[PDB]
């Protein structure tokens, strides 16, 4: 409900409305103690799944999860040198392939990229002002088609 | 025939006709038929040709001659010998296998008898004048019977006379499909060459109609529209007579309730009447009587009929407020609308209203620009509604194709949509060629079938259900297809593959004039020729047949993809695609292929060809002709810390996406950053830097364009410091804006293609006289600007400009009866407030100031010729200025 009211004031300013900059919302009325709402977004999946496929045969997936666990109780910081920055060498980023292999139509590809980037800037700032956390990859949802990243319910 | 009837090295005549043995080979089929026809005149010279022949020595007579052997007449006895079929499968061989021979015979038999005689032949041949036949007979009866007996020429036709009716009688089981194909075959042949023998076509068409009982109501709409020729007054007279009969026939049948024929009737009638303001009275009744059929929307058609006959009137609606009947589909039916507006009717005035956009808006701007010759009234109507129009605002197939194995059938789906619609009849042979191909193909696919051969797929897709509706009958016969076109033969052998590398796909400076109009076709033919080596039945032939067709380009993407199923990977052009200094479009075509050739590697069905492709390099060409794909072509090979300043060029190629700001600018030179600060967006610091540099070095370094400063200076709100920075100096080209903003004027007239402010400037600056007739002069400026709009210096702005010109009128149009004047002002102010809801208060400023300015000019030119209105003009100017300020502070 708050986000919709935020979107309301990212408008009526001439400059952002003219740049198609804003944020995606829901409606999501809960029903009772279990609720469950609706509004599954069409033509979208999850950022997690996209990445799992892109990185499916490059180095090791679960091992990254293990290093992020094993180091939790180690001394001080340290782990960043000992492992995080070593793991970092991994395979280098692959997300760009999502778009290149999905939209081989240069004019549309180009517009989707602009959409994608603007949609991150608006995400970051509003989330920052609100002071939102979690996300944890799974609450990050990337639409295809236009490429606009959206959030799903955040706590 | 003249050479055949000789025995003294008669063939030697060919030496001149050719301007060797090849001269006879060139029409060998005709010669074979001629020998058979010669019959009594057959001789050793014919035997010599038979000796030259192989299987054909017997087989051509047994097959090729049959295509038109009957057309030669050569006595009933000769026909009987052919029927004897000494070397062929009896009657089936020259009947079932040659229904199309009827057309060849019909042409040979085309007596083109004077109507007085033709009518008698018809009395026997089309006995009883059965309704539509009576109407057709009536059309024949309207003739002056000015036929030349001499038209017979070689005159098998004269002999055919009405005797031909008995020959026609040899036929059986007449069907729609036969009529359908015959009409288009002849229609296209008769659409070309000299009009000298046009009468023969008319007679042939009448005979075709007389012979056919097939009149399945709405089914006949295609006839009406395909025959809409009237290319010449002589042709038009014949066409009108036939058309009158056709309209009468629809009425005679009390059916054929066809509405979507009418826009292709009236566009042509009304075009015909331009200059040639005459029309047959039998036609006039044939069409006027349709008024009461009431099978149509009527209102739009009612106006068309009154426009033709009398009292066009309809100022109340047809003149402007009538619904856009064309706000559906039809593309060029808008021609009728535009014409009707120009015809009679009235000047567009007093707002009109007509709040319709949607489809109308789409169609107006869809195919756009059909008005090669239409103007008056319509241009004003259009411009008046411009605001309302403005207020209105492939990979899936590729992916499927690349998801398939050797499944060329996808081409048939492309072919079907193409001939079904595409131009929706542009009055060309293309329709005919495509229909013929489709007919052959379907007959194969659900006929011999057996192997899918990708043909049967049409049935699997149910494409065949529609395609066969008027086809897949009395055809097949690749040999007949070979008569329809000489293609599906040597052309493929000649096109080859290496030959393209050596010509069509060679630098080929000589082909520079061929380009997309022909070099591309040659390359496509070669692709087909190579594919043909292991191609499916029908498909090889179809590709060759269409080779001479126009704009069939997409077929090549598919064909190329399929021919590269081969392990050979010749590629060739791919390896040296950069030398492109002869013509443009072959470049663009190669780029399109380069894109789809990449897409397949995201499926990774076969990528060795992409890997072997030269990276970058050709990229510079892609840059010169500027695709946006350059970001992919450049970024994907890079994705690292490496720069390369071609990057700057790419961003410059798009002006700016607010991307240039991210370039790795931090220079080692203090002050060189001014080169960046001056490029984008900033409204103040960039001013200071440009001024600082000027003072720092202008000394003697006066060569620096002052434009970086002039730009900053004007955007910052100065005018008083800009006219004096770059006065008579080179610097920009939009100076009129400054003189417009100020009261300076005095920059002559921008007759040399105006844009935006220049148009506004033009309209006021060149407007003489204190009101009075000055308004008409102002209207003339609107028309002038519209024509500049047709240049189209830029997109959209011109529509806005027309609106703005319209804004000057109306208010400037009413010094007369200055009562309602205050409401005019209120209306325009409110409209402006809405306009400003979108688009920043920047470019719009000139419109607002210009409106102010015109009111001041009119109030200044006036004194006392005028009574009272100058008071209203001066006041209007002051009030508007107040509103200018209010909008400016609100958004500016």
């Amino acid at each position: 409900q708050v986000f919709q009211q935020v979107n309301k004031v990212l408008q009526n300013d001439k400059v952002l409305r003219n740049l198609d900059l804003g944020i995606r919302t829901y409606k999501v009325v809960p029903l009772g103690p279990k609720a469950g709402i609706i509004e599954f977004v069409a033509n979208s999946t999850s950022l997690h799944q996209i990445l799992s496929k892109l990185h499916t045969n490059d180095k090791i997936t679960f091992d990254q999860a293990r290093k992020g666990m094993k180091a939790v109780q180690t001394k001080s910081n340290e782990e960043r040198l000992k492992a995080y920055l070593k793991i970092t060498n991994e395979i280098k980023p692959q997300l760009r392939n999502f778009f290149f292999d999905s939209f081989p139509d240069p004019l549309d590809w180009f517009e989707a990229k602009k959409t994608y980037t603007k949609g991150v800037a608006a995400s970051s700032i509003v989330g920052y002002i609100l002071g939102l956390g979690d996300r944890h990859l799974n609450n990050i949802l990337l639409d295809c088609s236009t490429g606009e990243p959206i959030h799903i319910d955040l706590g | 025939q003249n050479l055949t009837e000789l025995f003294e090295y008669c063939k030697f005549d060919l030496i001149m006709y050719w301007f060797h043995e090849f001269l006879g080979r060139y029409f060998v089929e005709i010669s074979a038929i001629y020998f058979s026809q010669g019959f009594n005149q057959k001789w050793i010279l014919d035997m010599l040709h038979a000796i030259t022949g192989n299987g054909d020595a017997y087989l051509v007579d047994n097959s090729y001659y049959l295509c038109i052997p009957l057309a030669f007449i050569s006595g009933g006895v000769n026909e009987l010998i052919f029927d004897i079929l000494p070397q062929i499968s009896g009657k089936t061989t020259v009947k079932y296998h040659k229904k199309y021979r009827l057309l060849m015979l019909k042409w040979i038999i085309r007596f083109t008898d004077l109507g007085s005689l033709t009518e008698l032949r018809s009395t026997v041949e089309k006995l009883f004048p059965t309704s539509y036949l009576s109407p057709y007979l009536f059309e024949n009866s309207s003739v002056s019977m000015r036929y030349q007996y001499p038209l017979h020429i070689p005159l098998a036709l004269g002999a055919t006379l009405v005797q031909t009716q008995f020959a026609h009688e040899k036929n059986n089981t007449h069907e729609f499909k036969l009529l359908f194909l015959s009409v288009i075959t002849d229609l296209e042949k008769t659409s070309t060459y000299i009009g000298k023998l046009r009468c023969a076509r008319e007679l042939k068409y009448l005979f075709v109609l007389y012979e056919n009982v097939l009149v399945k109501s709405s089914t006949l709409n295609f006839i009406i529209i395909r025959l809409s020729k009237f290319l010449i007054d002589t042709q038009i007279h014949d066409e009108v007579i036939t058309i009158f009969s056709s309209l009468l026939n629809l009425a005679d049948k009390n059916t054929f309730e066809i509405e979507p024929s009418l826009p292709n009737l009236f566009c042509k009638i009304f075009i015909y009447l331009r200059e040639n303001k005459q029309l047959s009275p039998s036609f006039q009744q044939a069409i006027k009587l349709l008024e009461h059929r009431d099978l149509i929307k009527i209102k739009t058609w009612k106006y068309c009929l009154d426009a033709i006959f009398g009292n066009i009137v309809q100022d109340d609606i047809y003149e402007n407020t009538e619904l856009l009947d064309a706000s559906d589909c039809g593309v060029d039916d808008v021609v009728l609308v535009s014409l009707l507006f120009s015809y009679a009717r009235r000047p567009v005035a007093s707002k009109i209203g007509c709040s319709l956009s949607k489809a109308a808006a789409i169609n107006i701007l869809k195919h756009h620009v059909p008005k090669e010759y239409l103007s008056k009234n319509f241009k004003l109507w259009f411009a008046a509604l411009s605001r309302r129009i403005l207020q209105q605002e492939h990979l899936k197939n590729f992916e499927m194709v690349f998801r398939h194995p050797e499944q060329p059938h996808m081409i048939y789906q492309r072919i079907s949509t193409f001939n079904k619609e595409a131009e929706l009849y542009d009055s060309t042979e293309v329709f005919f060629i495509s229909e013929c191909i489709l007919t052959y193909l379907v007959g194969y696919s659900i006929g011999n079938s057996e192997s899918e051969f990708c043909f049967r797929d049409n049935i699997m897709n149910e494409n065949k259900d529609k395609v066969a509706p008027l086809d897949k009958d009395v055809l097949n016969a690749i040999y007949p297809l070979a008569n329809n076109f000489g293609m599906e033969s040597f052309i493929c052998d000649t096109y080859l593959s290496v030959n393209e590398p050596y010509n069509c796909w060679l630098s080929k400076f000589a082909r520079s004039l061929i380009h997309q109009i022909s070099f591309n076709i040659p390359p496509i033919v070669c692709l087909y020729p190579l594919c043909k080596g292991s191609t499916a039945f029908c498909e090889l032939v179809l590709t060759d047949l269409f080779f001479l067709s126009t704009t069939y380009d997409p077929k090549s993407c598919l064909n190329w993809s399929n021919r590269i199923f081969t392990q050979i990977a010749m590629l060739l052009h791919v390896k040296d695609s950069e030398i492109k200094l002869k013509m443009l479009f072959n470049v663009i075509k190669m780029i399109r292929m380069g894109s789809r050739c990449k897409e397949r590697n995201c499926l990774r069905i076969y990528s060795s060809l992409d890997l072997q492709e030269i990276c970058q390099i050709s990229l510079k060409i892609k840059e010169f002709k500027f695709g946006y794909l350059l970001f992919e072509e450049m970024n994907m090979p890079n994705i690292r810390e490496m720069n390369i300043n071609t990057l700057q060029k790419i961003y410059e190629c798009i002006n700016d996406g607010d991307f240039l700001a991210g370039l790795p600018v931090p220079h080692s030179i203090e002050g060189v950053l001014n080169s960046i600060n001056r490029i984008d967006s900033d409204t103040w610091k960039r001013f200071l830097f440009n001024n600082a540099d000027f003072d720092a070095n202008y000394t003697t370094s006066l060569e620096e364009e002052k434009e970086s400063l002039i730009k900053a200076t004007e955007d910052s709100g100065f005018y008083g410091l800009t006219s004096l920075l770059e006065s008579r100096l080179s610097g920009s080209s939009d100076v009129y804006k400054w003189n417009l903003e100020l009261g300076d004027w005095k920059l002559l007239t921008p007759k040399v293609v105006d844009s935006k402010a220049k148009g506004l400037y033009y309209a006021i600056k060149n407007l003489p006289q204190d009101v009075g007739f000055a308004e008409k002069s102002l209207e003339k400026s609107l028309l002038t600007i519209f024509d500049s709009r047709q240049h189209f210096i830029s997109q959209t702005e011109w529509m806005d400009t027309l609106n703005a010109i319209i804004e000057f009128i109306k208010i400037a149009a009413i010094p007369q009866d200055v009562t309602s004047f205050p409401q005019t002002l209120m209306s325009i102010m409110k409209a402006d407030k809405e306009r400003l809801n979108t688009i920043d208060f920047y470019d719009h400023k000139t419109t607002l100031k210009s409106r102010h300015t015109l009111m001041n000019v009119l109030s200044r030119n006036s004194l006392d010729e005028n009574v009272k209105c100058s008071k209203y003009l001066r006041l209007g100017s002051i009030i508007q200025l107040a509103n200018y300020v209010q909008l400016a502070i609100a958004n500016g």
